[PDB]
């Protein structure tokens, strides 16, 4: 009753991956990114992907 | 004493991988010449990517538009990956209008004057119904390396309407690159290297081209080891004391205590100034009347004082 | 008195109103980041006894004078991204909105 009107809005944003964001796999390990380092610094195979 | 590579035997195994060979080389230089243009193609190619989409009926990236089977997200990240080519423009404008049934491919994209479409079969969205229409507008650039949509701030400079969806830009054509040495067939000499680099790009950019764009980018880095040798600001203030509206008596004091500027003489503690001879206790209140209308407090502290 | 909702919030610059509909609700799609505004709320304030300098700031700017006081939904400092959905409700009897 002391309510006349109600409005709600939704925002929605994208977070994306950063050093501090901790990521582990399924099996316990985890751990927070240190660096995330560009493409021809990462080692690469013999067929050259990294 | 050392022979020049050059570039000799370039073949392409599709429209897309290709292998290049540089035959004459040294014992030595194969690795380096191999891992250091490697690294200037991975690192930094210039290329063409998709910058804007602007799509008739939607409002956000987070929206469905009827008629089609992807949501506005997933038509965003296909177009992402297009491939397109362009010449002699940086911010060519791409139509697409479809309507009817089934995938619309980029083959179905209006024909620019100068446009080149390197793969038409990459679909990027499906009409599931025979009266749904898709009408879009693709704004496409030329750039260097990754830019997050997120971290351009100068495209907002001018203010965007709502609708504009931006997408981030990869602009760079080399997916994958590897290198190789051998053993020369060349038997005058002791022995020889060659060179051999296989890449993978998206189409947008000739093997060839790309590899005497790296040696140049080399070359100019080099230019600098070439030859090494070498071996009070706001407005308010620097603005002269004449223009407080100070009385007569003050004028010839002021002259006489060598303050010509504003700024000098907020500096004054109240403390101090009142030594002066015939300041007036009266008048020195006018002083700091005007003075603070103009939102200076006296006693501030300045670090450097400039002559002008 | 009733806390009424519109898009015209006294003593806020036009470019505050930029993306404020005809109602007083952002448009949906408008990016919003740092304290804009989202909804313009006014809640009335209590005054009767008409100064003179009352009477001449009513004269001089809009009947209210801007006596309404502004009590407008903002976002709090470091949420960004874009509206989504806005979900208004009515009361049986009161005038529904135009959204």
């Amino acid at each position: 009753p002391g309510v006349l009107k109600i409005v709600k809005v939704y925002l929605a944003v994208k977070r994306r991956i950063q050093p501090g964001d901790k990521m582990a796999g399924r099996h316990g390990n985890k751990g927070v990114i240190s660096k995330i380092n560009p493409i021809e610094d990462m080692p690469y195979d013999e067929n050259g992907t990294p | 004493e050392f022979l020049k590579p050059r570039l000799v035997d370039i073949e392409q195994v599709s429209s897309t991988h290709a292998k290049v060979t540089l035959e004459p080389l040294e014992r030595g230089f194969g690795h380096t010449l191999g891992n250091a243009l490697r690294r200037i193609l991975l690192s930094s190619m210039p290329g063409c990517a998709v910058t804007e989409v602007e799509i008739d009926g939607v409002l956000h990236e987070y929206s469905t538009k009827e008629g089609v089977q992807e949501d506005i997200l997933e038509i965003l990240l296909n177009l992402k990956g297009l491939a397109v080519r362009v010449q002699g423009k940086d911010e060519v404008i791409l139509t697409l209008n479809k309507s009817g049934i089934g995938p619309v491919t980029a083959a179905d994209i209006t024909h620019d004057g100068d446009v080149e479409i390197v793969k038409p079969q990459h679909v990027i969205c499906h009409l599931t119904d025979e009266n749904a229409s898709i009408s879009m507008r693709i704004k496409v650039q030329r750039g260097r390396g990754y830019v997050p949509a997120s971290t351009r701030i100068h495209s907002e400079e001018d203010e965007r309407p709502i609708g504009r969806l931006l997408v981030d830009a990869c602009y760079s054509p080399v997916e994958r690159i590897a290198y190789n040495v051998e053993a020369a067939r060349v038997e005058q000499r002791t022995d020889l290297d060659k060179l051999v680099i296989e890449m993978e790009t998206n189409g947008t950019i000739d093997p060839e081209e790309a590899i005497r764009r790296a040696a140049t980018i080399l070359a100019e880095q080099l230019e600098a080891f070439v030859d090494l040798r070498d071996v009070e600001f706001d407005p308010i203030l620097l603005r002269p004391v004449d223009d407080l509206e100070l009385t007569v008596r003050s004028a010839n004091c002021l002259k006489a205590e060598a303050i010509h500027y504003i700024g000098d003489l907020v500096q004054r503690t109240e403390v101090e100034l009142l030594k002066t001879p015939n300041l007036g206790k009266k008048s020195l209140t006018e002083i700091k009347d005007v003075l603070a209308s103009r939102g200076l407090s006296l006693g501030m502290r300045l670090e450097n004082w400039p002559p002008a | 008195g009733p806390e009424e909702i519109t898009a015209d919030i006294p003593n806020v610059g036009e470019a505050a109103l930029s993306k404020l509909d005809e109602s007083g609700i952002v448009y949906i799609g408008a990016e919003v980041t740092g304290g804009d505004i989202l909804v313009g709320k006014v809640t009335p304030k209590g005054e009767t006894q008409l100064t003179p300098e009352e009477k001449l700031l009513r004269a001089i700017f809009g009947e209210k004078a801007s006596d309404v006081k502004d009590s407008s939904l903002r976002v709090p400092n470091g949420v960004s991204g874009t509206v989504i959905d806005v979900q208004v409700f009515t009361r049986d009897g009161v005038e529904k909105d135009k959204r």
